[PDB]
RNA sequence: AGAGAGGGAACCCACU
């Protein structure tokens, strides 16, 4: 009946932006990211990423209802830098070492496999 | 039904091995309405000639 | 009824189980001896086979109302 | 309309493949009692096609 | 001995319940001769030698089991339980989904439940297999935990798991029948099934 | 929020091994128990031969009632107390009862040591037969598992007689959820 | 002879010969078969 | 004739009484039924003790 | 959500919300709960042989047998069963180290788990929901409907 | 125009007429089982 | 300021499953590729049914569910095929799904088990895996039958569970918690994880307060759909573009801010 | 008779006059959500698309109103009833044609209620007034009345199988009334025994009872995670 | 593009 569809999960729709920056207005250097259709899969490896910078004064995410497919992660860095470019940073050294991962994965596969 | 009094919904001495202790509807018939115990038999009845 | 192609919990794929399950029965084996020959390590794999109840071959005794 | 209690396919969106019966129909959008859910969704008119 | 080695060989020497009966093994007392016996609760503690109760024992309890109804049979460990959680069993066990008869594909009933793969439970009683709870089950066995979460499991509810449920996991089917007839009377108002 | 989304990382949970105290706990309820049960005894056999002295106000009868009751309730209270000093502050029992949310002392108790005497319209289980609670009991039996005092707990499991007396106990106690509602509404009514 | 202690399994011998026997509706048939 | 009497399932005096449950199985009417109900304008009757 | 399920031993409730695997909490292994209930329905209820039964399914499960759960036995106490679970690989009293769903770190409390047998009763949400406006109307009185 | 009932107990199939009182052919059974519908169904295999 | 370099240690290797460890790596990391693992890895599953006949004792949507949860051989196929809904083709094509033919009919006393040898593809590729017997769908008494045809497309867990390729996946950190994350009230009654390594007579390790989570294991069991290695493959390739594609709605937005 | 007809608890003085059947409510079971404030009930879709809010057209929410009715109805955030001056109905549900779907100031529009309206929300035995208060509406997928945790103790409301009743106010001027007596903040302390009857429900009591021991440790990482969940935080992270 | 609904009373079982 009101059973949402199964692909409320991950699609978006006409009208709906993946990823929507506020500024904070509590403390300099502060920014809500409020990403649409995604889930702790991506908020907590973002929030670990973020808590490796030195220059990242506070680093968290939330999902504001489990029903409703948004998460916001709240970065507030250091001033002199951007919050946006810890945010670009983390996402660039989550993919660079995802990719060596899978490097050295094959690398093991091929030594498992062959003796 | 809506009764204030107990005795006839109590759980009387004598329902052991009869009637279950436990299964009753819990609504305003409790006690009144029973469910037979498992090997209790209600005698038939014969003559007594 | 018939028995359930994944395991719930899991996913484990347990519906190609079911026939074996019954031939190792019949072959004087325990029920725990027949679950791991069949390969359950995980006991909620262990009941899907072991309290499963197969209800459709009753149901296959009634003729069919179509032909 | 026309398209009232036709059997039609959403041929296009999330919902593409979907086997439904118009219920309403508008000049803009329809209504799909879908065969397959328990629930009856609206669709553009473009993204339908009939059987 | 001998009337357990002749009840276990049934439907070879036709040896029945009647035939024990016959016996003067067993016999049936009512509520009024319960007044006037002396009841042995079980066997293995009521008829060896102690600082003696009464040693004065007429009739034995066959199992203490069979006190129970056919709702409270269903229930694991009954006397583990508080009594009015197993009363409210007893009203919830007439009501669980499940397979409620074997030819429900024929009968035309109103508001007929079913359920996709019901299970026997794993935890059973023994009088479970005598009404055949095991062959008409209702319920599935589920791997809980007695968790703290999220917090949706707060004041009596319970957190399900979606991959489960999507795996056939108490996915019901639920049948309602509807049924008319015409009335052929005196012409003035005839009904007949028709496309309007 | 915040309190539940710290849960998460703490987690709560309530199981059977906070159900289950040390085996020098069980002693000390199995020993009171049967202490208390002895002196029940030798009340009684004070009572039968006219060595109990009749407490001014009441019969005989009572002054014997009087002293069986608070025998049982003092040994319920006793045990509880012994019950309730071993959760070794993780039982979630406790951790549930401490702060109050649900449960209280009582439970604890009934769970791991006792559930204590069985009652019906404010006394003891009546004799239902010819001077007898049921038919496994010898006639004028005044004891305390022919009266309805159950000594085990929901742990241990009860036996079928006492099982019996509990759910009379638990009858009771329906019948007086059941037939209290339209008396409250009707007194509410009238009021407003 | 008697049984010592396998009692437990030999009193649900009897049990299930007296469901067999009887079964659990004896009371509305045999009423109505009076 | 007098008139008819209803008749409660698995009786001495109904069709399927004693019938093997392959016969039962041919007959759309399953052995798990215990009886004891009548069928009175196709609705299944219970008299309540 | 807000289908009622209850268990063996009158622990009814309605589904508060239903995650994916992913989302839902895990053992050592890869077993997920399918039911998670509340802790704080036990203590006051006093449904001790809701855990011992689940208990019994852990060993019932593992040993590869229906458990045993007459009333009024003394050949199967609480001790027993958790002798009988300590020789799988299992805690004593059925506890299992289930680790978080969302941040995986594992939860520092100990959570009971193992399999009961659960009831799905004929009362849903879809046959109970409705609402309501200037519909129906009676005729006796120019009054809405009843049901 | 005429509708294909399926015949109860016969399990045969028998063509019906509207105003046609509900006979088999066979034994003259009165209970006819309508036939499945010919237009397609689809099902999400969720 | 960066990502540390983790490392890949295998510990075993079968077709059911793979066995593994991951060290010099964060907790958050570890488990998003657990759940990836479980439900944004696609496979091939049937989503489309189509009931041209049925007479079995099962109804139809049943038959549909039982049809949904069948594990298809997916290895390299998954990676060519489009999802449905972003397919530009006449509603279904070859390039976004798999068509399978159902077409059974009982004509013998023998109870007839319609199992998933059955299902007939045209691609030879994707076919259902089932030395182990076949996957029972229904079985059929004399005179009953059912022809229908399945379109299977390409989705992940998040959507279905029929979607999921994993059996079970296994992970653990600190088996004998150094880290004290778990508190054992009684640590002598819990039992040794597989990857301890103290001995018998100490029950946990010491607490060491300048630790982290590291050395995760793992244990990924398929369910058949995928090899256990290409799960991972295809889980770390998924978690790869997933970000990707953030970064690069990132990328827009900041762009529209400046 | 008529004097049967009139005395009963079923006749027209209790049963009709006193308490009748009303428009505009709905009934369905609740479940528990924590995710939502104590004013705050989360209503189904269903729900919502079925019970409507009279509101008045003014040229503040002209534009709004106006894409609400070309929405029409069924497309939730539609309408079904656009009432003219005159006081004369027009189906939204039957597509009339685009002519007379117009809007100047003065009409009414009975649109499909939404976020943050109010609504009255009540359980059987209304036996004291925190037992029928007002919350905001949310709007959440599945078919539940999802209600917060603290506001089962007035309640008394324990989510196994409880069905609530929602009533909405249709009056702006009812709404107004019902936002400044009857809302669930407005009602914490009772006037019964001057003490509060909400309260900390039984979970969230035992974690924080647990939380605030001595000997609670939090790392910085959780300690952030935390801080995320407070809605009335400054943003300043406390010295350790 | 043709636009509204009605029954009514009685009695059982549950639900919180
Ligand atoms: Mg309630
Ligand atoms: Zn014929
Ligand atoms: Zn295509």
């Amino acid at each position: 009946m009101n059973a949402p569809p199964a692909f409320e999960s991950f699609l978006l729709f006409e009208g709906e932006k993946k990823i929507t920056i506020n500024k904070d207005t509590k403390v300099p250097n502060a920014c809500l990211f409020t990403i649409n259709k995604e889930d702790h899969t991506l908020g907590n490896i973002i929030k670990s990423q973020l808590l490796k910078d030195p220059q990242v004064l506070f680093a968290g995410y939330k999902v504001p209802h489990p029903l409703e497919h948004k998460i916001i992660i709240r970065v507030q860095t250091t001033p002199d830098y951007s919050p946006q470019e810890a945010f670009t940073n983390a996402i660039t050294d989550l993919i660079s070492e995802l990719s060596l991962l899978e490097e050295r994965f094959r690398v093991a596969i091929k030594d498992k496999q062959e003796g | 039904r809506d009764g204030k009094l107990a005795k006839p919904r109590q759980l009387h001495n004598t329902l052991w091995g009869m009637v279950c202790p436990a299964e009753t509807p819990e609504g305003h018939a409790v006690g009144l309405v029973k469910n037979l115990a498992l090997m209790a038999y209600i005698s038939v009845g014969s003559q007594p000639s | 009824m018939i028995i359930p192609v994944r395991c719930f919990t899991c996913g484990k794929i347990v519906g190609n189980k079911w026939e074996a399950y019954l031939g190792l029965l019949q072959a004087e084996y325990t029920e725990g001896d027949a679950l791991d020959a069949l390969g359950l390590k995980r006991y909620c794999c262990r009941r899907m086979l072991l309290a499963h109840v197969d209800l459709i071959e009753k149901l296959l005794n009634y003729a069919p109302l179509e032909k | 309309n026309e398209l009232i209690g036709q059997t039609v396919r959403i041929s296009q969106g999330p919902y593409k493949g979907y086997i439904g019966v118009v219920k309403d129909a508008t000049e803009s959008t329809a209504r799909v009692e879908l065969h397959s859910t328990c629930q009856t969704i609206s669709v553009d008119r473009q993204r339908l096609t009939t059987v | 001995k001998r009337h357990i080695d002749q009840l276990k060989e049934r439907e070879y020497n036709n040896y029945s319940w009647q035939d024990l009966v016959a016996s003067g093994v067993v016999e049936y007392i009512d509520t009024l001769e319960e007044e006037t016996v002396m009841l042995a609760m079980t066997p293995d503690d009521l008829q060896e030698k102690e600082v003696a109760y009464c040693s004065t024992y007429t009739h034995c309890e066959i199992h203490p089991s069979m006190i129970l109804g056919v709702c409270a049979s269903i229930i694991p460990f009954p006397d583990h339980n508080q009594s009015p959680r197993n009363t409210y069993q007893s009203a919830m066990g007439k009501q669980a989904m499940g397979v409620y008869i074997t030819n429900f594909h024929v009968r035309m009933d109103t508001l007929a439940h079913v359920l996709y793969y019901p299970q026997k439970p794993l935890v059973t009683t023994r009088s479970m297999e005598y009404l055949r709870f095991r062959e008409l089950p209702a319920g599935i066995n589920s791997i809980v935990a007695i968790a703290s979460y999220t917090g949706y499991n707060q004041e009596d509810s319970v957190i399900m798991n979606r991959s489960a449920v999507d795996r056939g996991f108490f996915r019901s089917v639920f049948y309602r029948s509807y049924k008319e007839q015409e009335s052929k009377k005196g012409f003035d108002q005839e009904e007949v099934f028709e496309k309007p | 929020t915040v309190i539940n989304n710290w849960l998460l990382i703490e987690g709560h949970t309530i199981g059977i091994g906070d159900s289950i105290a040390d085996s020098k706990t069980y002693q000390d309820i199995q020993n009171t128990i049967k202490k208390a049960k002895q002196d029940v005894i030798e009340v009684i056999e004070k009572a039968h031969n006219n060595e109990l002295e009749p407490t001014p106000g009441n019969t005989l009868r009572q002054t014997f009632e009087n002293q069986v009751n608070r025998i049982l309730n003092d040994a319920r209270d006793k045990t509880g107390s012994s019950a309730q000093k071993s959760l070794s502050e993780y039982n979630n029992f406790k951790s549930m009862v401490v702060s109050g949310a649900k449960g209280s002392k009582i439970n604890i108790s009934q769970v791991i040591a006792v559930v204590g005497q069985q009652n019906v319209e404010g006394k003891r289980i009546p004799f239902g037969f010819k001077h007898r609670t049921l038919p496994h009991f010898i006639k004028d039996d005044y004891g305390p598992e022919s009266r309805g005092f159950v000594e085990n707990s929901y742990l241990a499991g009860l036996t079928p007689t006492e099982f019996f007396f509990h759910a009379m106990g638990g009858r009771e106690g329906l019948i007086d959820t059941a037939v209290k509602t339209a008396e409250t509404g009707y007194i509410q009514r009238r009021l407003i | 002879e008697i049984t010592p202690d396998l009692w437990q399994e030999a009193c649900w011998i009897v049990i299930s010969s007296y469901f067999d026997e009887k079964g659990l509706v004896r009371q509305q048939l045999d009423s109505f078969d009076e | 004739f007098i008139g008819k009497i209803p008749i409660m399932l698995r009786s001495t005096y109904c069709l399927l009484n004693g019938l093997t449950d392959r016969d039962l199985c041919e007959l759309n009417e399953c052995p798990l039924d215990p009886g004891g109900y009548f069928i009175i304008n196709g609705s299944e009757k219970v008299l309540i003790a | 959500i807000g289908d009622k399920f209850a268990s063996r031993h009158g622990q009814k409730g309605t589904c508060g919300i239903q995650y994916r695997q992913e989302d839902m909490p895990f053992t050592c292994e890869g077993i997920t709960p399918d039911i998670i209930i509340n802790p704080h329905a036990i203590p006051s209820r006093m449904t001790i042989g809701h855990l011992i039964e689940c208990l019994q399914g852990k060993v019932s499960a593992n040993k590869g047998e229906i458990g045993d759960a007459t009333p009024f036995n003394d050949a199967v106490n609480v001790q027993k069963i958790s002798n009988l679970l300590s020789d799988y690989g299992y805690h004593l009293r059925g506890n299992e180290v289930l680790y978080n769903g969302f941040t995986g770190r594992k939860i520092t409390s100990q959570i009971f788990i193992g399999p009961t047998y659960y009831q799905r009763l004929k009362h849903m949400v879809d046959d109970k929901i409705h609402s309501r406006a200037r519909g129906p109307i009676q005729i006796l009185n120019r009054q809405p409907m009843e049901g | 125009q005429p509708m294909i009932y399926i015949c109860g107990e016969c399990h045969t199939e028998n063509e019906i007429k509207s105003r046609d009182p509900i006979r088999c052919r066979e034994c003259g059974y009165r209970i006819m089982y309508k036939k499945r519908t010919k237009r397609l169904v689809v099902f999400d295999a969720r | 300021p960066y990502a540390n370099q983790p490392t890949v240690r295998i510990t075993e290797l079968t077709d059911e499953n793979v066995k593994f460890i991951i060290e010099n790596t964060d907790l958050a990391v570890a488990n998003s590729i657990r759940r990836v693992f479980i439900a944004e890895v696609p496979i091939i599953a049937i989503d489309w049914v189509q009931i041209d006949a049925n007479s079995s004792v099962l109804h139809d949507e049943f038959i549909a569910h039982r049809l949904g949860l069948i594990p298809l051989t997916s290895d390299d196929i998954v990676d060519k095929l489009q999802y449905s809904r972003d397919c530009t083709c006449e509603e279904f094509c070859p390039e976004c799904s798999v068509e399978f033919t159902l077409d059974v009919r009982c004509n013998e006393d023998q109870t007839r088990h319609v199992t998933s040898r059955d299902l007939i593809s045209n691609s030879p590729r994707v076919i259902p895996v089932t030395e182990q017997d076949d996957i029972l769908i229904v079985k059929l008494r004399k005179g009953q039958e059912l022809r229908l045809r399945a379109y299977a497309k390409k989705g992940f867990g998040k959507e279905h569970a029929k979607w999921n390729p994993t059996a079970g996946v296994a992970f653990e950190y600190d088996p004998d918690n150094a880290l004290r994350h778990t508190v054992y009230p009684k640590p002598e009654e819990w039992p040794k994880s597989e990857y301890s390594e103290l001995d018998e007579d100490e029950s946990q390790a010491p607490y060491d307060p300048n630790g982290k989570p590291e050395r995760f294991y793992y244990n990924v069991e398929s369910c058949g759909s995928l090899r256990p290695e290409t799960i991972v493959l295809s889980a770390l390739s998924g978690l790869k573009k997933k970000l990707s594609d953030l970064q690069t709605q990132l990328s827009h937005e900041i762009q529209s801010d400046v | 008779s008529l004097k049967q007809r009139l005395k009963g608890k079923e006749g027209r003085v209790r049963g009709n006059l006193m308490g009748k059947r009303v428009d505009f409510s709905a009934r369905t079971v609740i479940t528990p959500d924590p995710n939502l404030s104590i004013d705050q009930v989360g209503v189904p879709r269903s729900i919502a698309a079925n019970m409507t809010f009279a509101e008045i057209v003014t040229p503040f929410n002209i534009d709004r109103l106006q894409e609400l009715v070309r929405r029409g109805n069924s497309q939730y955030p539609g309408a079904k009833y656009i009432i003219r001056d005159n006081g004369d109905r027009i189906d939204l549900r039957f597509h009339p044609k685009p002519s007379d779907l117009h809007l100047q100031t003065g009409y009414k529009v009975e649109r499909h209620m939404c976020d943050g309206d109010i609504v009255i929300f009540n359980r059987q035995p209304t036996l004291h007034k925190m037992s029928m208060m007002g919350h905001r509406v949310r709007i959440l997928p599945w078919s539940t009345f999802r209600l917060n945790l603290s506001v089962t103790t007035p309640y008394n409301a324990d989510f196994d199988g409880d069905e609530m009743n929602l009533h909405l106010p249709q009056s702006l001027e009812t709404r107004a009334e019902i936002q400044e007596l009857a809302m669930v903040p407005r009602m914490i302390v009772t006037p019964q025994s001057n003490r509060p009857v909400m309260g900390i429900v039984q979970d969230t009591l035992t974690a924080v009872r647990k939380f605030t021991k001595r000997d609670v440790f939090l790392e910085r990482g959780e300690v952030m995670n935390l801080l995320m969940f407070l809605s009335t935080w400054d943003g300043k992270v406390p010295q350790p």
